[PDB]
DNA sequence: TTTTTT
């Protein structure tokens, strides 16, 4: 019952093909790519634990079954949005994703379809039919109508949801980091597991997640393949590079959704404690018009200038994802912003 | 006080006038006012040729001595190099600029209101 | 990566107010009925319009151009729903730059667009009927009356065009909000309600209550579901309150004298207004970024901090100005400062200055060169405009004085060097001009462009051979910094344009692909007639104090005229440069009498001054 | 003095 949500990509246009595998039809079906996937079975360290067990480090997860919503780029603000549930149970079925998850080998049309939940693939598009059948007025068969004899309106509109959900592999290696780290890790974060496990990051930017990863210093071993990051061509080879990632089936993919809600609790500790001593000041200093900018402009260097910043960033930067081995140490951003300035500035 | 020692260590050391000025050989600023006023006379001739020659023989009186700023006259009235109202007193002011380098700037204080009565305006800044 | 860490960590906070402002029901009765803009449409003149309240909410996010407030948006767009907007095309296209350089924007427009702006409001009486607010203190009501009796000519154009969608998807489940995607091409209003306008404070007040109205429209007319919901429009309005100003033009059509006044923006108007302050609850909600990227010298940075907070000028700042002082012959000439932006505090200036520039480039031996412009006047439209402006004598020429400031899309048309027009009646009585250009010289779209080709020597590889003898090439066959490169030429009007070849002007984008742009046809139609074809690039070599706070430049120098000395004029001047050791300057803005207006910079250094307002660095 | 919206 080991549930798998998969952000999946095509060499081709995604939307055309996706919803060419909605209506069993054998014109147009390309190979799915997953390179991001999130695993989860309905204290910190329990789900650490649990989650490196079904990240085996062998490859692949550790349940029998499992029920992957495959997802694309889109908004349901989600930042993905659910396209085709598929349920494998068999032998070989789970065999093909695990060898899909694990190595990056695109998972053909024939399994997504011989897999399709069509009970639960189709209620997700339930009121998309029943919208489109009533726009074009003024189950399977509800799309393979929809789309053999209103193709523009269907494609458009499974465009318009599903926004942006063709981009190129250029388009990843950009915005979800140069480095192998970011292109499995914060691409599994930011899409896959941010929303579904709440939690601060859920609010959280692309550029903030990545920083976080970048600040996830779990020990990097030598690429054993030397496949460059920058050679990554097509949707099969980021897909590669990332499913048999070290980054991808073991401890670094179960410490990362803990380090960020951790990293995030710490700074908020020193950033929230200092924001308000500069709250309580900016509001009863009654100070001079120019000293006024000076304190403020003051206070923001004492609590955020680079080389202070950079101490904190190394205080919380951890070389192990187990939180009961952890080497991230406490952070000296609030302690001595207070023994430094606020005490001298409470001189009032 | 913290802002000017933890600006001293972010962005470097602003060296005063007296410790720029010495690399030039001044312990002596009425002198050295005089060996670049060639220079402050031939942008006068370039920019504003019509008084120029006004500058061709000026002795040059301390006005004002700081630590950042030495004002020195040159009375030789002198004509208001920006408008065309004997109306205008002309100031050659000194201070360290960009990467610790000196600026020696020309400004006139003119009388009439066109320019603020008896206010300092500069007209041109050079190096030396 | 340290950068970022401030603003990752400040913006939370206004992302977790936001979603409030945007989540809050309101009360059945407050919501504005469809029956409401149905008689606003029924209304003739904008006087016997009801006091009725549209509500709304606003954050602002205030801060210098180099403040991060940019970033903050950034954020917004990726976690909450938005229509993310822009107060000029430029501002627009810059967002959408730093948009889609993070994540995906869907193609971000200008705000009048979204209200549904289109071309003939473009020139339409904004100024007409008159108001005396039963006020002081001003209700709510009557602000909002104000602004709709200001924009009467185009609110009551808007109303009539919508009255004169979601409903089905909502009798069959009894979906709807599948409407932005089923059903296309529909108002980007309904799908939000929290609407971001960068640069707000280049809209004039008498805009913001127009969103706020239009955006009750669209969910009016369509049965939004947040209409169904209750909810209220939010305007994150993001903008440097002390860096942008919006001025009102009103052209008189006897003295031919058009006026350019200066107004309350949309900023101005939300934190300097007791009754939008309070309505609004601004000290809750206000978001001032209190950064410079764009600064790391200190000195620089102390007197930028001095001028937007209006803090008093000492000696030491007038010294340090010093430095900059270069004379009023040393800027204009032509040989001095090259590749350095020049900014003039008047059009006629920088066109003087313009064609002083092409004569050192042709004397000297860029090469310069007119290139064809005309101006297609209608004989029947103009003198039925002589007739109704009760002087039905005036010439041609004479139309064509100060109306040419007018009959321009783009503001940069009235700094340019060009011949004189003419009488050329056809009948349409064209007219024809001559503006020069250098080659090779910035050249910034004010068209569609058509790519035709793209260790040191150039790879020059095109689809088609080019010769480009003298300037014109042989090919047989608006934030982009374009280069200019050669004029190729490769319905009354239409008719005329086959007649005379039209030239296409060539340019040379950032990578060096050459694409080849269209010409740009504008109307004149104010009244109490005319379309110009021409090319619309500007040289982004010297330009007006009051047009350079839209964007940033590498190099600038200033000429300041003096007595119209205006410290918010400098301030703008000076701080479009990351780097004060490029900048040069005609006096000393800080040693000559200025008129300063520190009004709206205590309003800022009181909302520094407050508790419940965010300063993020 | 004073831009900008299609
Ligand atoms: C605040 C800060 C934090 C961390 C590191 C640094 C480098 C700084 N800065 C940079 C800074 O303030 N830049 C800036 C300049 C102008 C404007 C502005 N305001 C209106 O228009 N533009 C805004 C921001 C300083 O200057 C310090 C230096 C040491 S200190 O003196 O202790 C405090 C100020
Ligand atoms: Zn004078």
């Amino acid at each position: 019952p080991v549930e798998v949500t998969a952000l999946y990509a095509t060499d081709g246009c995604v939307i055309t093909s996706s919803i060419a595998l909605l209506t069993n039809s054998l014109l147009g079906a390309e190979p799915v790519y997953i390179f991001s996937y999130d695993a989860y079975t309905h204290t910190e360290q329990d789900r650490f634990e649990e989650s490196r067990a079904l990240y085996q480090a062998s490859g692949g997860l550790n349940g029998d079954s499992f029920r992957v919503t495959f997802c694309l780029l889109g908004t349901e603000r989600g930042r993905t949005r659910p396209m085709f549930v598929c349920r494998f149970e068999r032998a070989d079925d789970v065999a093909a994703l695990q060898d899909a998850l694990a190595h990056g080998t695109p998972l053909q049309p024939d399994h997504i379809a011989a897999t399709l939940d069509a009970e639960a693939t189709f209620a997700l598009h339930a009121n998309m039919i029943l919208a489109l059948t009533v726009a074009i007025n003024n189950g399977q068969r509800g799309l393979t109508t929809l789309y053999v004899h209103h193709e523009v309106r269907v494609l458009a509109a499974y465009r318009r949801a599903y926004y942006g959900s063709a981009q190129s592999p250029f388009w990843f290696l950009s915005k979800f980091g140069p480095d192998e780290k970011s292109l499995v890790l914060t691409t599994r974060y930011y899409l896959l597991q941010a929303q579904r496990l709440g939690g601060a990051g859920a609010t959280y930017d692309l550029q903030a997640i990545k920083d976080i990863c970048a600040t996830y210093a779990i020990p990097h071993a030598p690429r054993p393949d030397t496949v460059s990051a920058a050679s990554l061509t097509s949707f099969a080879a980021i897909t590669r590079f990332c499913c048999t990632s070290q980054y991808a089936r073991g401890a670094a993919a179960a410490g990362f959704p803990l380090y960020v809600e951790r990293r995030i609790a710490a700074d908020v500790r020193e950033t929230s404690a200092l924001e308000k001593f500069i709250t309580h000041d900016r509001s009863c200093l009654r100070v001079s018009d120019r000293e006024f900018i000076t304190y403020i402009y003051l206070a923001h260097f004492e609590c955020f200038s680079p080389p202070r910043l950079a101490t904190h960033l190394r205080a919380v930067t951890t070389h192990d994802p187990n939180p009961a081995a952890s080497t991230e140490q406490p952070s000296p951003l609030g302690r001595e912003a207070v023994e430094q300035f606020f005490c001298h500035v409470r001189a009032q | 006080r913290k802002a000017s020692r933890n600006a001293l260590e972010h962005f470097g050391r602003r060296e005063t006038l007296t410790e720029v000025l010495g690399r030039y050989n001044v312990q002596t600023v009425e002198g050295f006012a005089s060996e670049l006023l060639g220079r402050i006379v031939a942008c006068i001739e370039t920019h504003f040729p019509e008084h120029a020659g006004e500058y061709q023989a000026v002795s040059v009186r301390r006005a004002v001595s700081k630590d950042d700023w030495v004002l020195l006259q040159l009375v030789p009235s002198l004509s208001c190099l920006r408008f065309k109202h004997a109306t205008a007193r002309t100031f050659v002011a000194l201070s360290v600029g960009a990467n610790n380098r000196l600026c020696v700037s020309l400004c006139q204080q003119c009388f009439a209101a066109k320019c603020d009565s008896n206010r300092l305006h500069t007209l041109f800044t050079i190096d030396a | 990566a340290f950068l970022n860490f401030t603003s990752m960590h400040g913006v939370q906070p206004i992302l977790k107010r936001i979603r409030e402002l945007s989540q809050q029901q309101l009360d059945g009765a407050q919501v504005p009925h469809l029956q409401w803009f149905r008689d606003v449409a029924a209304l003739e003149s904008p006087a016997g319009l009801p006091l009725r309240e549209f509500p709304f909410a606003v954050y602002l996010i205030t801060g210098n151009a180099g403040s991060g407030k940019s970033t903050c948006v950034q954020t917004i767009n990726e976690v909450l729903d938005c229509v993310v907007t822009g107060a000029t095309r430029i501002a627009a296209q810059n967002m959408y730059a730093k948009l889609s350089g993070a994540f995906l924007s869907r193609p971000i427009n200008t705000i009048f667009h979204e209200f549904g702006f289109r071309g003939n409001h473009v020139q339409a009486q904004l100024g007409q009927y008159p108001y005396t607010l039963t006020s002081n203190p001003a209700s709510l009501e009557d602000l909002q009356r104000r602004d709709l009796t200001y924009y009467w000519e185009v609110i009551l154009d808007l109303t009539k065009r919508a009255l004169a969608e979601f409903r089905a998807l909502a009798a069959l489940e009894r979906l709807t909000r599948l409407a932005p995607a089923t059903h296309g091409a529909l108002p980007a209003f309904t799908r939000s309600n929290v609407i971001v306008i960068d640069e707000a404070g280049l809209l004039g007040r008498h805009l913001l209550t127009a969103v706020v109205y239009c955006w009750w429209m669209i969910n009016a007319l369509y049965h939004t579901p947040q209409y169904a919901a209750r909810l209220r429009p939010v305007l994150v309005c993001v903008g440097s309150p002390t860096q942008t100003a919006s001025l009102e033009s009103t052209f008189e059509h006897q003295k031919l004298r058009c006026s350019v006044r200066q107004s309350e923006n949309v900023l101005t108007y939300l934190i300097c207004n007791r009754t939008l302050r309070e309505y609004a609850r601004l000290s809750y909600s206000w978001a001032i970024f209190i950064n410079n990227k764009r600064c790391v010298e200190h000195e620089f940075g102390n007197l930028m901090k001095v001028l937007e907070y209006g803090l008093p000028i000492t000696e030491e700042h007038m010294q340090f100005v010093d430095r900059f002082v270069v004379p009023e012959n040393y800027i204009t000439n032509p040989a001095n400062l090259p590749g350095w932006t020049r900014l003039f505090s008047s059009h006629k200036e920088v066109s003087a200055y313009m064609a002083k520039l092409h004569a050192y480039l042709k004397v000297t031996r860029f090469v310069v060169f007119t290139l064809p412009v005309l101006t297609f006047v209608s004989v029947k439209e103009f003198d039925e405009y002589r007739r109704l402006t009760h002087q039905p004598g005036l010439t041609i020429e004479k139309w064509l004085t100060a109306n040419a400031s007018r009959i321009t899309n783009y503001s940069q048309s009235q700094d340019q060097d060009a011949g004189h027009m003419r009488c050329e009646v056809h009948s349409l009585v064209v007219a024809r001009n001559d503006v020069t250009y250098v080659l090779n010289s910035q050249i910034a779209v004010t068209l569609r462009k058509l790519v035709f080709g793209f260790e040191v020597a150039p790879f020059s590889t095109y689809v088609d051979n080019v010769i480009f003898r003298g300037c014109e090439m042989l090919t047989g066959s608006q934030t982009d910094n374009y280069t200019l490169m050669g004029y190729t030429y490769a319905a009354n009007v239409a008719e005329l344009l086959e007649e005379a070849p039209l030239p296409y002007v060539v340019l040379r984008d950032q990578h060096g692909f050459m694409s080849v742009v269209n010409t740009n046809i504008s109307e004149f139609v104010e009244s109490i007639m005319a379309i110009n074809a021409d090319y619309g690039i500007s040289s982004k070599l010297a330009m007006t104090i009051t047009r350079s706070q839209g964007l940033s430049l590498d190099k600038v120098a200033i000429c300041f005229t003096p007595g119209n000395l205006r410290l918010n004029s400098a301030y703008v001047a000076m701080s479009r440069t990351t780097s004060s050791e490029f900048l040069r300057m005609n006096l000393n803005p800080l040693r000559e009498r200025h008129e300063r207006d520190d009004v709206i910079s205590e309003h800022i250094l009181s909302a520094l001054r407050d508790p419940n307002v965010v300063i993020v660095y």
